């Protein structure tokens, strides 16, 4: 937590404690680990107190947005106009580099349920829905068992936890779509239609599920909120830098000696994280072509930038990338960056719902151009054309999947244009 | 501005419109004609084609006129060069997968796509890849 | 290399056509009622996806035209809505499906750690290819995107469509080298149930990585070792 | 609606500076020198409605439109088929002149032209076009309103059920 | 018979039972066939020519059709869907009338 | 090239002028032949000039432009102009009015 | 040709980008004859000439 | 009636009128017409043309 | 020279009744009316050219997108009555058949330039 240096989080400061499933993930272990401790008091203190404590903690939103959780929760209506309020937890964790949410769902189900209770009381939501990926059948079974147990002991329902508050929780599951993770597209999917995002000028706080005020929040934010109210906002604020306070779950994947999911305070150096928790890059730090810091949506960073880069939101924004999800992917010198970015382009071409013209057409265009560049078929001007097309897509789409499709290609153009030019010229030469 | 009527600025000119209009409705009231493909007066608003994009000083990125509610004191720019570039890009995306069926199309002289390509589009293409192909199905005698 | 469904329109088949009759069994109908109870009565269409999943599990893994028409009738909606939702999502299979549906993730984090060689070994040993059912009908091969198992990158997912709703399981096999994949598929052919989750390690602990065809066991720094902190309250 | 700010500026300014001397109705028709039976033909002064195929508003009377849109048209006369080649034959001298060239900015301009030449005319006003959306789908937000099926009934909640 | 029959399409580039778009040419003379209206002889019609040509097998689910062999000396480039096509029911190029079919969709 | 000039104004003077104009035109042709550049012969803009045939047969935008230029034609902005050329018989000019 | 892969007509659109400004002229304000004849040559040496334009405008 | 016929044709449809105005010198006659249309259209001719 | 409608090497007429050649005709010498053929093709039931109204500009050959209409290399086509100078679809197709090889060679040469 020291302002000069950040890293080396201790076990006493870790929110997610059975993340590795060495203990019983169900209610007996949850109670023995400190779950559902004094939820009666925290809920009874009123929605306003919870909102102010979350605001003071500085908890920004996990899941990619980074928007302050307290302000988003405070956008919820205070008094009913005849429309109930709903809490939907976005447990859809589709992202090519992110695996972190699955461990929370399968090994800490009760922290998530208790957090849903706390947040629904903070926002005055009568009912709650936990959206889960359809592929996560076993994780859904774990969450459903947690919900049933909480209902059995009276933690949920009317007079939940003994306080004069009423909250009902349901578990809903999709059928597989990356787009269904977006806030409006998730609402459309849960209503029963195609998971196509809704234009934002109507906002979900104003009009959401069944036309009623709703808030969509990630499992990780919902899970961390109750312990934030228990441990204290100052404790949560201490770890990170200014405006970037909390600890976050880092999922290291790719060419590392040990791929691990770990919890660490934000503003750790990326080199320190990779070397301590991941065991170092396969073949040493010297053997780095590039690292994708925040899952596939954000632009990649070359080794040189990865040397001094710090694992934070605003700093990665300064480094022309972003910490969407703490899903860091490491590539060796052996790796072909072109093929991986082409696979990401195919991913986005496959995951576009097709609603708006720019995404529906430009993502397939991007995939085709990247496929030709993967073999060297293209010309040297094709790179400039590719940059122009990425600029055409960005900002002109309904949701951010167009931006998430454009960004990796832009990062490839920006940092590894030399390798693309080499591949294009050599194929013509040979 | 009697009661329900508000004031909006379109290209620096004052237009008095009811509060319930959108940006596209006010632009029509101002005499400006916005390119549209999916918007229809008597149908539900969709917002998918993204050809109506205009500029609002408050908003960072271009918004769809058909589905954007107009606000008091809003300034609407339909001729900024960024809007022209966005129009050209949307037109390119519309035309990359369109079949080259103009001579055999019965919409040849009455096509919105051709007219807005001529007016709000570039004169040349950069697409060299395979276009999409669909198999037609019978919808009836008419 | 297209997947099971190549058509976004109804392809008439002797198995799948209008005359085919599908209805929920009484126990499955009770499950239908419990599924619907979660959503408001007036907004009943919210159950479309869970009902389609339940019908897929009952019908052996195929969402037929009769299945879609039955779901549309039960939800009191025009059938085109159910057609659209059954066509949009990936898990909904609208073509005949084998006993097992083996899916290999080909997204980037898996492709770095060797998803290509996993699929190549599986398609050699099985002998059919992606999107094609085995001649016996025991496995149908499919490629899907990231499955949420990126730390355990080389991975496959198998769905048990044999028993039905009572005996359907969607399991993940992780940290697998090609030989491990072949072993899992042979165990599945025998009917023996393999090791759930990753073969070499339990979950995403710091235990090692799959390099090439071998698992390199490296154990360095561990974090959650020791006594867990437990309950605490501010005073 | 603001201003064209082009050659049309000088066109309108030339219009407002100059004027025509008043003459009795029909006197100019004698000066024209055309057959006098031409003025026995009846005139319809109308503005074309929008084609249903296209959504452009240029042809309509809209503030966007800056071109003359009021036509003088004459009634349709006999047409037959050429016996040799099946071509459409006609004897009407005024078949296409009115549609092609007689364009006027305002209805009063066309009425003045007809009265000056002595043509009897009937003016047809276009059906008014008002760009007003219905209350059900007044805005994009109305698509996902509670109006679709009512406020969600909460009698399905486990607390209310139990 | 042809005087009271509904104009119909054989279905090579259309469907077996659809209406045929028809003008009123030849209606007075009593001609009701497309070729009869413009050809008065008893020779072989161009439709007879195009039917005689046989469908061509291609690989893939889409074929590029330029009409002629040289792209700039024929019809505009066209991309035809090969899905749901067989020898008996081939896909057709609208400009040229050439017929195509593929077995790739059947995983072959 | 040099202007041919005579002073009397009679028929003979104009005949001599016309012969010398033929010689000057030959000189101009020789200069054109030697300095003939390489490149485009028509304007690159395809909203006023037809696209080439291979280009229309390969590009959608070029087919649209070809169709709208060979059916409707280009729209000329409102204005008036008088452009004159030194025709062999004198000064030939067109006064074009566009609405 | 740099227009093959770089398409932007609005930057290269000269047809629709012409406009007409407006001024008002009055007889009260005297004409500036200093402009007309102050720059006029008084001797053969001071004569300045305008050369014939060699080519008409082209985009290249 | 050449001048009135021009009014019923499009600009490209009216070029042969100028060729036929003077059968001795065709090119010079059509040249003025194309120059006037180019001035109104603000079109720049390449050097080879 | 003399006009000629052309056929594909299979024997199918190249004309697709786009009607651009009739719209571009400065002299209004082309009258076209079409229909859907029984197979389903877009084909003309009438294509007649007035050769006493034609000015042989070649605009129709420029406007055709499929090279269906071409002005052939034949200038010996004088007639003794004006009725024989009103060509029709059958006559134009016969002229295309008669001069096919020469027209094809000329088009192959011309394709390089345009
Ligand atoms: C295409 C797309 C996919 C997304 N997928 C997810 C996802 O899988 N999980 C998630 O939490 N957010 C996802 N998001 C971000 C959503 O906006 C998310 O519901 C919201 O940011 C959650 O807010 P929070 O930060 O308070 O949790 C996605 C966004 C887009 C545009
Ligand atoms: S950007 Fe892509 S995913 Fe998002 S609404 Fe548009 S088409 Fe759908
Ligand atoms: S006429 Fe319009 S719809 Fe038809 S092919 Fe051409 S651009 Fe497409
Ligand atoms: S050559 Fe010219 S005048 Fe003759 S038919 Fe063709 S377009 Fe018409
Ligand atoms: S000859 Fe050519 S331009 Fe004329 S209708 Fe036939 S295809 Fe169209
Ligand atoms: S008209 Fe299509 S987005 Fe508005
Ligand atoms: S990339 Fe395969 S499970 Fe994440
Ligand atoms: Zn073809």
């Amino acid at each position: 937590p020291e302002k000069t240096t950040f890293g080396g989080l201790r076990d006493q400061d870790r929110i997610f404690t059975n993340i590795y499933g060495r203990h019983d993930p169900y209610i007996k272990g949850a109670e023995a680990r400190g779950d559902w401790y004094m939820t009666k008091d925290l809920v009874g203190k009123g929605r306003d107190w919870i909102i102010d404590q979350i605001k003071k903690s500085g908890l920004r939103g996990r899941g990619g947005a980074g928007f302050a959780s307290g302000l988003k929760w405070s956008f919820m209506p205070k008094v009913s106009d005849g429309r109930p309020s709903y809490l939907v937890v976005n447990g859809d964790e589709s992202e090519p580099g992110t695996c972190k949410d699955r461990e929370i769902m399968r090994h800490e189900p009760h922290k998530l349920v208790e957090g849903c209770l706390v947040a629904g009381t903070a926002m005055g939501a009568r009912a709650g829905y936990i959206y889960i990926r359809g592929e996560f059948v076993n994780e859904r079974k774990a969450v459903e068992r947690a919900v049933a147990e909480a209902y059995a002991k009276g933690y949920l329902g009317k007079n939940a936890c003994g306080s004069g508050v009423d909250f009902d929780l349901f578990v809903h599951y999709g059928a597989g779509a990356y787009i269904c993770g977006e806030e409006t597209a998730l609402i459309e999917s849960l209503e029963g239609k195609q998971g196509k995002p809704r234009l934002k000028p109507p906002f979900p706080a104003g009009m959401g599920l069944y036309g009623c005020p709703t808030t969509v929040t990630n499992v990780e934010t919902v899970a961390v909120s109750p312990t934030i109210l228990r441990r204290g906002p100052e404790w949560f604020s201490s770890f990170g830098r200014k405006n970037n306070a909390g600890t976050k779950l880092f999922a290291i994947s790719g060419h590392v000696n040990r791929p691990v999911t770990v919890e660490e305070e934000m503003s750790i150096p990326l080199r320190e994280l990779i070397e301590r928790h991941a065991g170092g890059v396969r073949g040493g730090w010297d053997n780095l072509l590039a690292i994708i810091p925040g899952g596939s949506s954000v632009p990649l960073l070359p080794k040189k930038m990865c040397d001094d880069v710090i694992m934070d939101f605003d700093a990665l924004r300064t480094a022309q990338s972003g910490l969407g999800t703490a899903a860091v992917i490491v590539m060796n010198k052996d790796t072909d960056v072109i093929d991986a970015i082409a696979r990401l382009s195919y991913f986005y071409k496959h995951e576009s719902c097709g609603q708006c013209t720019p995404c529906r057409e430009g993502t397939g265009w991007l995939y085709d151009i990247m496929s030709r560049m993967r073999k060297g078929d293209a010309r040297l001007e094709e790179i400039d054309m590719l940059w122009e097309i990425t600029k055409q897509i960005e900002g002109h789409t309904i949701c951010a999947l167009g931006d998430a499709a454009a960004w990796p290609v832009q990062g490839l153009i920006r940092h590894f244009r030399s390798e693309m030019e080499d591949r294009i010229k050599n194929a013509d030469q040979q | 501005l009697p009661a329900d009527k508000m004031e909006v600025f379109v290209n620096g000119e004052a237009v008095v419109v009811p509060k319930n209009f959108t940006v596209l409705q006010a632009c029509d009231a101002a005499g400006v004609d916005v390119p549209r493909f999916c918007y229809h007066q008597r149908l539900s608003i969709a917002g998918n084609c993204r050809m109506c994009l205009v500029e609002i000083e408050k908003a960072p990125k271009p918004v769809a006129s058909c589905a954007f509610p107009a606000g008091p004191g809003m300034k609407i720019k339909t001729d900024t060069p960024v809007i022209k570039k966005a129009r050209e890009g949307v037109m390119e995306f519309l035309l990359i997968n369109h079949p080259l069926d103009c001579p055999i199309c019965d919409q040849g002289g009455e096509c919105d796509l051709q007219d807005q390509a001529m007016i709000f589009g570039s004169d040349r293409s950069r697409f060299i890849e395979y276009k999409r192909a669909v198999a037609d199905k019978n919808l009836g005698p008419l | 290399t297209n997947s099971t469904d190549v058509f976004n329109v109804h392809h008439d088949t002797p198995e799948n056509n209008k005359d085919t009759k599908f209805d929920f069994t009484e126990a499955n109908y009770k499950l239908v009622n419990k599924i619907m109870s979660n959503y408001p009565s007036n907004y009943k269409a919210s159950a479309m996806i869970p009902l389609l999943d339940l019908a897929q599990q009952q019908n052996g893994g195929v969402v037929s035209l009769a299945v879609m028409n039955r779901v549309a009738q039960i939800l009191e909606v025009p059938p085109i809505k159910v057609y659209e939702v059954a066509t949009f999502f990936t898990m909904f299979n609208r073509s005949k499906m084998g006993k097992y549906h083996v899916c290999i993730c080909g997204t980037t984090p898996c492709r770095l750690q060797g998803a290509q060689k996993i699929e190549e070994a599986i398609t050699k040993h099985l002998g059919v290819g992606i999107g094609q059912t085995t001649a016996d009908g025991t496995f149908t091969l499919g490629e899907m995107e990231c499955m949420g198992a990126c730390v355990n990158a080389p991975m496959i997912a198998v769905a048990d469509y044999r028993n039905g709703v009572e005996g359907f399981s969607y399991n993940y096999y992780e940290d697998l080298t090609p030989q491990d994949a072949v072993n899992i598929l042979e165990k599945l052919k025998k009917g023996e149930k393999p090791k759930l989750g990753s073969q070499h390690r339990q979950t995403a602990e710091p235990a090692g990585a799959v390099v090439g065809d071998k698992w390199i066991p490296s154990s360095g720094e561990q974090t959650l070792m020791g006594e867990l902190p437990g309950p605490y309250c501010r005073d | 609606a603001t201003a064209p700010q082009d050659f049309s500026l000088a066109m309108k300014k030339a219009d407002e500076i100059y004027s025509g001397k008043t003459v009795k109705a029909g006197d100019i028709g004698f000066s024209a020198g055309v057959p006098l039976e031409t003025y026995n033909r009846k005139v319809r002064i109308f503005c074309p409605a929008k084609a249903a195929s296209q959504s452009g508003l240029g042809r309509t009377l809209h503030p966007s439109s800056k071109a003359p849109q009021w036509k003088i048209v004459f009634e349709n006369l006999s047409k037959w088929e050429n016996p040799l080649m099946g071509w459409t034959s006609t004897a009407d001298p005024l078949e296409n002149v009115g549609r092609s060239t007689l364009l006027f900015y305002t209805k009063e301009e066309a009425a003045a032209f007809c009265a000056k030449h002595g043509w009897e005319y009937v003016v047809d006003e276009p059906n008014p076009r008002k760009h007003i959306r219905q209350k059900r789908y007044l805005g994009y937000g109305d698509n996902y309103s509670i109006k679709r099926k009512g406020v969600p009934d909460l009698a399905h909640l486990p607390s209310n059920r139990s | 018979a042809e005087k009271n029959k509904i104009p119909e399409t054989v279905g090579g580039a259309a469907f077996k039972g659809d209406l045929r778009g028809t003008s009123a040419v030849g209606l007075g003379d009593g001609l009701y066939s497309h070729t009869s209206k413009w050809m008065q002889g008893n020779g072989k019609s161009p439709m007879d020519y195009i039917n005689e040509v046989e469908p061509i097998k291609v690989k893939g689910l889409v074929v590029a059709s330029h009409g002629s062999d040289d792209p700039a000396l024929g019809c505009p480039v066209e991309y035809i869907s090969l899905k749901g096509t067989s020898y008996e029911n081939p896909a057709v190029c609208k400009y040229t009338g050439n017929r195509y079919y593929s077995d790739c969709w059947k995983h072959g | 090239f040099n202007v041919p000039i005579a002073g009397h104004g009679d028929c003979y003077d104009r005949y001599l002028v016309r012969v010398q104009e033929m010689r000057e035109s030959l000189r101009i042709i020789y200069q054109c032949l030697n300095e003939m550049p390489d490149g485009l012969y028509k304007t690159p803009d395809q909203k006023v000039s037809p696209p080439s045939r291979g280009q229309m047969k390969q590009s959608m935008e070029s087919l649209i432009h070809h169709f709208k230029l060979f059916s409707e034609g280009y729209h000329v902005p409102a204005g008036e102009t008088y452009r004159a050329v030194e025709a062999p018989k004198g000064e030939f000019g067109v006064y074009l009015v566009s609405r | 040709p740099k227009l093959v892969y770089d398409i932007k007509y609005f930057a290269r659109d000269y047809r629709r980008n012409n406009s007409y400004t407006v001024r008002s002229v009055d007889s009260k304000t005297p004409f500036d004859y200093s402009k007309v004849f102050g720059s006029a040559p008084l001797k053969p040496a001071d004569v300045k000439t305008v050369r014939i334009p060699e080519v008409m405008p082209h985009r290249g | 009636g050449t001048e009135k016929l021009l009014e019923y044709k499009t600009y490209n449809q009216g070029i042969p009128y100028f060729d036929r105005l003077d059968y001795v010198s065709m090119m010079c006659m059509e040249h003025s017409y194309v120059l006037a249309i180019e001035q109104l259209l603000n079109v720049a001719v390449p050097l080879r043309g | 020279g003399e006009h000629a409608l052309r056929r594909y090497p299979t024997g199918e007429e190249r004309c697709i009744s786009c009607k651009l050649c009739e719209a571009i005709c400065p002299a209004q010498a082309i009258t076209i009316e079409a229909e859907e053929r029984e197979d389903g093709s877009r084909k003309t039931t009438r294509y007649d050219i007035d050769m006493t109204k034609c000015i042989y500009c070649g605009f129709c050959q420029e406007a055709c997108p499929v090279d269906a209409i071409v002005e052939g290399p034949n200038f010996e086509f004088s007639t003794e009555t004006r009725e024989e100078l009103l060509y029709d679809k059958q006559k134009l197709l016969e002229n295309g058949d008669k001069w096919e090889q020469e027209i094809a060679a000329n088009l192959r040469t011309e394709s390089l330039y345009r």
